[PDB]
């Protein structure tokens, strides 16, 4: 465990929490509210 | 009639407008520094 | 002088630019053709093929 | 051919958006003014103010050599 | 003047044996004359 | 359609031509083995580049 | 020597070109 | 192949035009490629039976062709450890014949053949010139900026050791 | 209807701004890459790197703004917010030139996207993805020239900065350093930025000027519909024309519009295969035979003689200032010059 | 104005091209003075 | 290292050609001659979707 | 009727396979006389003295130049603006070393090149064409007008003209920019802007068109020959292109007029051309591109560079070597 | 000093003529 | 070997240009 | 085995266009290329 | 001048092969 190691496992951790998975709770969220009327 | 108010449009709107009002803002300040 | 050399040419050029636009469109429009092709009476129609 | 949002000739002609906006964009531009007239913008991006560029020590331009210890090279710059 | 089509216009054949006779026929000439071409 | 016997040895390989498994199937579990794949892949080439410095040893020719 | 062959390929350019305009093909209208 | 190109393996027995089962391919050809990638890391680079790789000393002065132990630590994924090509060719082999074999019995969604144009021999294409092309992009990199498996005894110094003078230090 | 599908539906809605599938990697990387490169022309200076001003805080001007490259002594690496380098200090990162690689990799993101966002709105529409391939020429150029280009070379310091007299020093550095201009690959690339202006411009004023008369206003370009069936302007006559004027002419209307695509996309990629050269010094720098002969005979004197003099010149006098981590001291009677200047 | 409720459109733009033509002058002027003018 | 570089790079052309010749092979030939209204902006809630509006 | 009428009728024929035209008459012997004098010099010229320093330049093939270095050179220095035809030489041998053959086919290419554009008009107006091709034709000719006539007037010598060859063009191109700062003026960055807008449009163009192709042929066959000559119908659909262009960027930035389309793209690149001609013949009175050489000065006042400063250091590097023999004095001022 | 400021004070007085001019036509309904 | 400096080009143009021309003429038999 | 004809063969077309078209381009890249392979 | 000494071959095949590849193609087009 050097500290470039842990800079790059809270990369993941950081790259996950602030861009993949608030986006795609917003975007599911999203899409459930407004739905196509078919 | 009666439209949306907010919308995608709306955000990719500011999203590029209100950074280029504050970096105009700050660029117009800069003209004013002194060396 | 380079002022005015320099803007007295570029005036100049733009001013031939506008000389070949005009009596371009004098020409057609003498002719009757400033509007586009007629497509009753395109004259191409009537020519002979180049070969 | 609308695709739903309201057209912005509307929405700009309309004194509600002014009303809104004769406020919000003259904010954002006096915002950035402050940011770059307090020192502020020097601070956050690190740029030299005109009087830091060099110091009475270091005469010449201080040229990162330093692979992985940039930090302690900058602050011996000064 | 016109420009006519030419009526004495015919066809050039080369079966494929003429093909292979020719592609022999040049394949030994150039070895037969690569060396005194390099002399 | 000429029978050969090393094609009658083969045919049962091609023979499910076209054969599904109705909607997602095995998806997520690729997709979580190409999320893992992507991730093996940055830390081989943050090594590579010298931004992952792990215990050890040295990107260099002495290892 | 080389000249010969800057030449050669000059000249082909040209010859190509002027093949393109006498002999091509007619458009026609149909 | 030319000449009887007509083999009924070839066509559909449901309806009787030519087809290609490409996931089954795929599963048989990627089974190969495992089995094939563990035995050159096992046999082959281990000198179990086979020659080995070429090694050098890190001045390119003493090179030569011996077997190499994989490594399985971190060191294996040092690109100047040869260690690591053996441990990889292991690994990777392994995980491409377990990856052929659930491609030989595990059929795709549905999703995934409409989406990926699974019946179109095309949609392979695609994918395999993307898969060359990644490949090609690293073996000029690992060739340019050196590593385990271009030695400077057999390709010549780098650019890099001209520029950092490692020799002359 | 799956989560999946709804996401599908609401990602496709027909909108002023589409978005799609592809829009979740274009906007925010068109966006980083965008506001990187403004933040860093606007606040972010290049003198810890490369001794030189490049913000308009600093008193530079549009021309003279830049993202520039990172230090040299960072080779290649990354130079991620939370790298070795930076480690995760936000001002260090500016000062070391991070800006540089972010905008350059959310840019090759962004391209991605939009060229992927080509691909899906041809597909949602129902029309060829000609486009996208088109685009592919300018992502070969950027690929080459901002990531093939100092991958090839010691460090990111030698890609091109993200400004305007960057560019430009990129471009006289190319000239000095690699002999750019005498590289074919360089040469098929003018011929197709050249072609492919020449190509708008005629064909252009060829229509604008062979219109059908369908209107009485002398502004005739209210005399089109665009449901129109028919042709609005006359091919025949174009052709005739271009035929008598030129000596030939297109009689193909399908045939010119692809040629119009593959001029300027064929010089794209062709200059991108010379950079790739140039990336690893495979220059064509030099005709040995006139070198041969110049070296022995005095009096031979050609123009590509001449331009390897201007190089000369230009590499001695400019290396000091653009190369200023390698601290070269060139004493004055060492440049070489001309006589009286 | 000539309508009540709302602003012509052509009054807008003239405010907004005053406004970016201003801009435009400031940072023309700031050529001139200041920092990156040469004194 | 000159000549994969080089390949490489055009390999990436053949890919995005391939891959839009299999995505797009229904259109090779050209676009269908009707095509008029899936088009039109705003007359569909979802692009191309002429279930939606 | 008349001898002189039935001539009229036969050069202002719209059935000659290459229209000849009154503009023609003069476009046809200027043009043919520079080619042929171009041909023979390029291959087989002698040196010649171009900066008048008795330092003669080879530019022909035969002379060991291949085609990427060979070239007419410009005539030399001390020719200046002086008129220069073959009956001013003492013999042959001195116009070919003091460069005439450059003056030959410069003025021969020029006067040929109006008289294309004159002809272009005359033949849309032949044919009830409307008139402006030429128009756009005007910006290559104003162009080539700048760097082969009006920089070397207001340089005061045609030995400064663009020579006529592939590195003489790379030359030339240095040259004016270390002394001009051509990148730094922006009629060069607008003519940039309409080259690569150019390209851009024109691709653009050329993909839309085609990717809207309406299906008339078959997998196999070249979809070109979907489209028959002469045809009325629209061999592509511009509505879908419309469609798909406007939801690439937004409905309203997409042109669905084909009409403003085209207008668009002629326009784009001719004036680009015709900003960064002007450009080329306004620095040929040396009104040169920015000077931003230490613009920007620390408080103490010394000075803090910037990439105008490093472009001005490659600047300088290709003016102390350019014809390195020719100056005698410190200011480049001719 | 005041140069600047004397010398901004006419440019937008001469600013707003034009543009006055223009307003005060189309509300009060002169023929423009 | 010191052989004389045409030998190849002309041994391969003696070769291919009746290889071509044979090839030409059987290739478009049949049209 | 039996030699069953081929259906899936398909004739080739040049047009007389292309054909100059390509002609010119490889006359040209001979123009382009050959100085750099006398070098 | 001392030239590359493939320099006439290289040229001379660099332009003869796809001369006469698309020689062919339109000579036996319309078989
Ligand atoms: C299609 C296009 C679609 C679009 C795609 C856009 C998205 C792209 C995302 C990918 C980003 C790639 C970043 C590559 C970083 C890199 O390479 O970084 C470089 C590193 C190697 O680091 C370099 O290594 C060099 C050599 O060092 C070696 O030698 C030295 C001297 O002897 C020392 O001994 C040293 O210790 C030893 O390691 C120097 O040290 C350099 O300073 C150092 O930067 O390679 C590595 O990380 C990894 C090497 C293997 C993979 C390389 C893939 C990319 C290769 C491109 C072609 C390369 C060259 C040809 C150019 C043409
Ligand atoms: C022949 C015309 C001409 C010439 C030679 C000059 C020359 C000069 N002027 Mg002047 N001026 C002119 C017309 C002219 N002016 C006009 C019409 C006005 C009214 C606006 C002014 C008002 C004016 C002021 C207030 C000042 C000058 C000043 C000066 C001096 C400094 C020049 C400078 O730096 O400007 C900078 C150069 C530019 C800004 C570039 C202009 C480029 C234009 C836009 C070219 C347009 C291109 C083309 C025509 C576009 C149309 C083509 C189309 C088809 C696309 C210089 C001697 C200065 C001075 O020193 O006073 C003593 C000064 O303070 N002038
Ligand atoms: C793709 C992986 C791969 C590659 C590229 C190599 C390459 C090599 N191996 Mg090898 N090896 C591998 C995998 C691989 N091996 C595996 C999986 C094993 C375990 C079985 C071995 C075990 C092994 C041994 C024991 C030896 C090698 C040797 C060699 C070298 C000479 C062999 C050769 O060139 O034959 C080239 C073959 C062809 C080009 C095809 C020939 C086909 C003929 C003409 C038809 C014959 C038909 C036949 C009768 C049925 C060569 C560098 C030899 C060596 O040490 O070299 C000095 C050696 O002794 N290997
Ligand atoms: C990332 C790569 C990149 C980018 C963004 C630019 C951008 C630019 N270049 Mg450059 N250039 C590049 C790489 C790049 N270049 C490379 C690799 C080379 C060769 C080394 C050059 C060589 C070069 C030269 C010599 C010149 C330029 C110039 C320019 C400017 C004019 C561009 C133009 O009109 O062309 C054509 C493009 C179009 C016609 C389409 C318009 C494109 C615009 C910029 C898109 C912007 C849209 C909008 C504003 C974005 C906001 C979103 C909106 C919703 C608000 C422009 C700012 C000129 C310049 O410096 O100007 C001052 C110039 O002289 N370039
Ligand atoms: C912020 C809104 C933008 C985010 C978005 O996606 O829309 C989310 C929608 C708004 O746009 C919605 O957007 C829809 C159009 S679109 O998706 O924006 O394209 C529209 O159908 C809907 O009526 C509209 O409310 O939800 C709202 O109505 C919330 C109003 C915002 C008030 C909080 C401040
Ligand atoms: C910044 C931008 C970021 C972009 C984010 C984009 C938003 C998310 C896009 C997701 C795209 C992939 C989803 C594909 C749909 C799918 O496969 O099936 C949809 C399934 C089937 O469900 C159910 O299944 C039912 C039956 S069936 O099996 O599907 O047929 C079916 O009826 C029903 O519809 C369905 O509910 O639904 C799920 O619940 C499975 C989720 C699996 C998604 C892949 C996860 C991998 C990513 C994680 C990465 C981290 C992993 C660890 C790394 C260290
Ligand atoms: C899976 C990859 C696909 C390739 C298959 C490789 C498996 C071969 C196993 C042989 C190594 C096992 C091994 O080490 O053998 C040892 C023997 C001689 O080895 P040496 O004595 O030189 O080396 C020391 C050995 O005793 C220790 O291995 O080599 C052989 O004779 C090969 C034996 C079978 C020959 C191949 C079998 C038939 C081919 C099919
Ligand atoms: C005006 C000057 C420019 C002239 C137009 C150049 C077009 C050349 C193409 C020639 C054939 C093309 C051709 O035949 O065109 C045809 C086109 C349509 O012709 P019409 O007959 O319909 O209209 C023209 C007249 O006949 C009736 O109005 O003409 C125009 O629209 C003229 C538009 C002028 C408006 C252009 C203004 C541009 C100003 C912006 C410049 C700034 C650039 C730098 C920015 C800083
Ligand atoms: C003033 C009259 C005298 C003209 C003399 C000037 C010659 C210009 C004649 C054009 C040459 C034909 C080349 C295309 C061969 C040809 O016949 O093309 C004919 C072709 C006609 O196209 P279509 O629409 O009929 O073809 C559609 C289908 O047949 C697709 O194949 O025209 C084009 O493709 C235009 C694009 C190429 C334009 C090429 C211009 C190249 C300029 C010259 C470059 C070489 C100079 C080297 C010097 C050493
Ligand atoms: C860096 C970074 C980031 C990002 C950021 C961003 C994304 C932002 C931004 C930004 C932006 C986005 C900004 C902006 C801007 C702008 C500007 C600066 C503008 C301008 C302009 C002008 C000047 C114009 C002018 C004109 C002209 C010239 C024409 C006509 C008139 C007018 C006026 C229009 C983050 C935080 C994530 C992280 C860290 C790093
Ligand atoms: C183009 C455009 C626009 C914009 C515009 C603008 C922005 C502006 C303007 C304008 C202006 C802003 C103006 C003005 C003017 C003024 C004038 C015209 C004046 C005058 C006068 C005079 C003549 C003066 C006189 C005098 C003298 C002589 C001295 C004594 C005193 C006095 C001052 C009285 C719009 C959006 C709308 C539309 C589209 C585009
Ligand atoms: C689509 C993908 C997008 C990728 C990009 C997304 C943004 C990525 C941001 C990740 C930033 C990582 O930032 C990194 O965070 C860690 C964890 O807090 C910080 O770490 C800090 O806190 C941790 C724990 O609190 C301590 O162990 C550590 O010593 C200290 O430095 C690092 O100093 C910083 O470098
Ligand atoms: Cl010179
Ligand atoms: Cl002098
Ligand atoms: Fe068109």
């Amino acid at each position: 465990m050097t500290p470039s190691l842990a800079n790059f496992l809270w990369s993941l951790v950081l790259g996950a929490a602030i861009v993949l998975i608030p986006a795609t709770v917003g975007l599911i969220f999203i899409s459930q509210k407004d739905k196509i009327t078919r | 009639v009666t439209y949306p108010i907010f919308t995608v449009r709306w955000l990719a709107v500011h999203t590029l407008a209100v950074p280029s009002v504050f970096f105009v803002g700050a660029i117009a300040a800069m003209q004013f520094i002194q060396r | 002088r380079a002022w005015l050399a320099t803007s007295h040419f570029v005036l100049g050029f733009f001013f031939l630019v506008g000389h070949l636009w005009h009596a371009g469109r004098a020409r057609a429009a003498a002719a009757g053709f400033e509007k586009g092709i007629d497509r009753e009476t395109e004259p191409t129609l009537f020519m002979p093929d180049l070969d | 051919g609308t695709t739903g949002e309201r057209p912005f000739s509307d929405i700009v002609t309309s004194i509600r958006y002014w009303v809104i906006h004769s406020i919000t964009i003259p904010m954002l531009f006096i915002a950035g003014w402050l940011f770059v007239s307090t020192g502020l913008a020097y601070d956050a991006f690190g740029t030299p103010r005109p009087d830091e560029y060099f110091t009475q020590t270091r005469q010449e331009l201080p040229i990162l050599q330093e692979r992985y210890d940039i930090n302690q090279e900058i602050q011996e710059f000064n | 003047m016109d420009r006519n089509s030419n009526p004495n216009r015919q066809p050039v054949e080369l079966n494929r044996t003429s093909l292979y006779l020719g592609l022999l026929l040049v394949a030994v000439l150039g070895i037969l004359f690569s060396s005194y071409f390099f002399n | 359609a000429q029978r050969t016997r090393l094609g009658d040895i083969l045919r049962p390989l091609n023979s499910e031509y076209g054969k599904v498994v109705p909607g997602w199937g095995t998806t997520p579990v690729m997709g979580v083995f190409m999320a893992l794949f992507l991730v093996f892949l940055l830390i081989i080439l943050q090594i590579y580049n010298s931004s992952l410095i792990l215990e050890g040893f040295s990107v260099d020719w002495a290892g | 020597m080389e000249s010969v062959a800057y030449i050669l390929v000059l000249t082909m350019a040209l010859a190509v070109l002027f093949f393109a305009i006498a002999f091509r093909e007619p458009p026609r209208i149909e | 192949h030319w000449v009887f190109w007509d083999l009924e393996l070839f066509v559909d027995p449901r309806t009787g035009e030519s087809a290609l089962d490409l996931p089954k391919m795929f599963g048989i050809h990627l089974f190969l490629s495992g089995l094939l990638c563990f035995g050159f890391g096992a046999f082959h680079l281990t000198g179990v039976w086979g020659p080995g790789m070429w090694v050098s000393d890190p001045y390119g002065l003493t090179g030569h062709v011996q077997p190499v132990a994989p490594e399985w630590g971190p060191a294996g994924f040092n690109p100047f450890n040869p260690g690591g090509v053996v441990a990889h060719h292991i690994a990777a082999g392994i995980v491409g014949i377990i990856a052929g074999l659930f491609h030989l019995t595990v059929r795709p969604p549905e999703r995934l053949y409409k989406a990926l144009r699974m019946g179109n021999i095309e949609t392979v294409l695609s994918s395999s010139i993307a898969a060359v092309f990644f490949a090609a992009f690293v073996v000029a990199g690992t060739m340019w900026y050196g590593n385990a498996t271009t030695p400077i005894e057999l390709f010549g110094p780098t650019r890099y050791q001209w520029d950092k003078g490692y020799f002359q230090e | 209807r799956g989560w999946f599908d709804v996401l599908d539906d609401w990602l496709k809605r027909d909108r002023f701004v589409f978005i799609g599938w592809s829009g979740l990697l274009l906007f925010p990387c068109a966006f980083m890459a965008l506001g990187g490169w403004l933040t860093g022309t606007t606040f972010v200076t290049s003198w810890y790197t490369h001794g030189l001003a490049s913000s308009y805080l600093e008193g530079a001007n549009f021309l003279t703004v830049a993202v520039s490259s990172p230090a040299d002594a960072f080779g290649h690496s990354l130079l991620f917010l939370w790298g070795p380098e930076a480690q995760g200090n936000l001002t260090r990162w500016f000062q070391i030139g991070g800006l540089w690689p972010f905008v350059a990799l959310h840019g090759a993101f962004g391209l991605i996207g939009f060229m992927l966002r080509q691909f899906e709105i041809s597909r949602l529409v129902g029309i060829r993805p000609y486009n996208a391939i088109a685009f592919s020429g300018p992502i070969a150029v950027f690929v080459s020239v901002f990531l093939m280009y100092p991958l090839g070379q010691s460090s990111w310091f030698f890609a091109p900065s993200f400004g305007v007299a960057g560019i430009f020093r990129f471009i006289l550095f190319l000239q000095g350093f690699h002999n750019w201009t005498l590289n074919p690959f360089h040469m098929m690339g003018v011929a197709g930025i050249l072609g492919g202006a020449l190509l708008c411009a005629i064909h252009g004023a060829t229509v604008e000027n062979t219109l059908f008369e369908d209107g009485e206003d002398s502004n005739t370009f209210r005399a089109f519909e665009p449901t129109q069936a028919e042709e609005t302007y006359s091919m025949v006559t174009a052709n005739r024309f271009w035929s008598q004027i030129f000596g030939i002419a297109f009689s193909n209307k399908r045939w010119l519009h692809f040629f119009m695509l593959f001029v300027p996309v064929t010089g794209l990629w062709m200059s991108s295969v010379g950079i790739v050269g140039l990336a690893l010094n495979l220059r064509a720098y030099d005709f040995v035979s006139q070198e041969l002969r110049a070296a022995e005979d005095p009096e031979f004197e050609t123009f590509y003689t001449k331009n390897i003099l201007l190089n000369e010149g230009m590499r001695a006098w400019m290396a000091p200032q653009d190369q200023p981590h390698e601290n070269f001291i060139f004493p004055e009677e060492v440049l070489p010059r001309g006589n009286a200047l | 104005m000539f309508a009540e409720g709302r602003i012509p459109l052509w009054v807008v733009g003239v405010v907004a091209g005053i406004g970016a033509i201003g801009v435009l002058g400031l940072f023309f002027y700031g050529a001139y003075a200041g920092l990156g003018s040469s004194m | 290292t000159f000549g994969h570089a080089v390949f490489a790079l055009l390999f990436f052309f053949g890919h995005i050609w391939h891959g839009s010749r299999t995505l797009f092979r229904d259109v090779f030939a050209g676009v269908d001659p009707g095509l008029e209204e899936q088009v039109e902006f705003g007359v569909f809630a979802k692009v191309g979707d002429l279930s939606t509006r | 009727a008349s001898l002189w009428e039935q001539f009229c009728q036969w050069v202002t024929s719209t059935n000659n396979r290459i229209y000849v035209g009154w503009f023609g008459t003069l476009m046809i012997p200027t043009l043919l006389t520079a080619t042929t004098c171009f041909i023979i010099a390029f291959i087989a010229a002698p040196p010649v003295d171009i900066d008048g320093i008795r330092e003669p330049v080879a530019g022909s093939l035969l002379y060991g130049n291949n085609i990427i270095s060979g070239a007419v050179v410009p005539s030399s220095n001390a020719i200046g603006l002086h008129f220069y035809p073959i009956w001013e030489a003492a013999s042959l041998d001195e116009w070919l070393y003091n460069g005439g053959p450059y003056q030959l086919v410069v003025f021969h290419f020029l006067i040929g090149i109006f008289c294309y554009m004159g002809r272009q008009w005359e033949l849309s107006y032949r044919l009830g064409m409307r008139p402006w091709i030429c128009v756009a034709y005007s910006a290559p000719v104003s162009a080539a007008t700048a760097v082969f006539l009006i920089y070397p007037i207001g340089q005061g010598s045609f030995s400064d003209g663009m020579p006529l060859g592939i590195s003489g063009t790379f030359n030339f191109m240095i040259v004016f920019q270390a002394e001009h700062n051509i990148l730094m003026h922006p009629f060069h960055m607008l003519g940039v802007a309409g080259v690569f807008g150019g390209s851009l449009f024109s691709a653009m163009h050329g993909s839309l068109v085609t990717s809207s192709l309406v299906r008339e042929t078959t997998e196999v066959e070249s979809q070109n020959y979907g489209y028959k000559f002469g045809q009325e119908e629209e061999t592509y659909n511009i509505v879908a292109a419309h469609g798909y262009f406007g939801r690439l960027i937004f409905q309203y930035a997409s042109f669905n007029n084909s009409r403003s389309l085209h207008f668009f793209l002629g326009a784009w690149p001719v004036i680009g051309i015709w900003f960064t001609a002007m450009g080329v013949s306004t620095m040929a009175f040396n009104l040169n591109g920015f000077n931003f050489n230490q613009s920007i000065l620390d408080s103490q006042g010394r000075v803090i560079g910037t990439w105008a400063d490093v472009l001005n250091r490659a600047n300088i590097g290709f003016e102390v070597m350019h014809e390195r023999n020719a100056h005698n004095f410190p200011l480049d001022l001719a | 000093n005041l140069e600047p400021i004397f010398q901004l004070t006419f440019l937008g007085l001469i600013v707003l003529a034009g543009p006055a001019v223009v307003f005060v036509l189309a509300f009060r309904g002169g023929d423009l | 070997m010191q052989v004389n400096n045409l030998g190849f080009i002309a041994s391969i143009l003696f070769v291919l240009v009746p290889t071509v021309f044979l090839l030409i003429l059987f290739i478009q038999t049949g049209k």
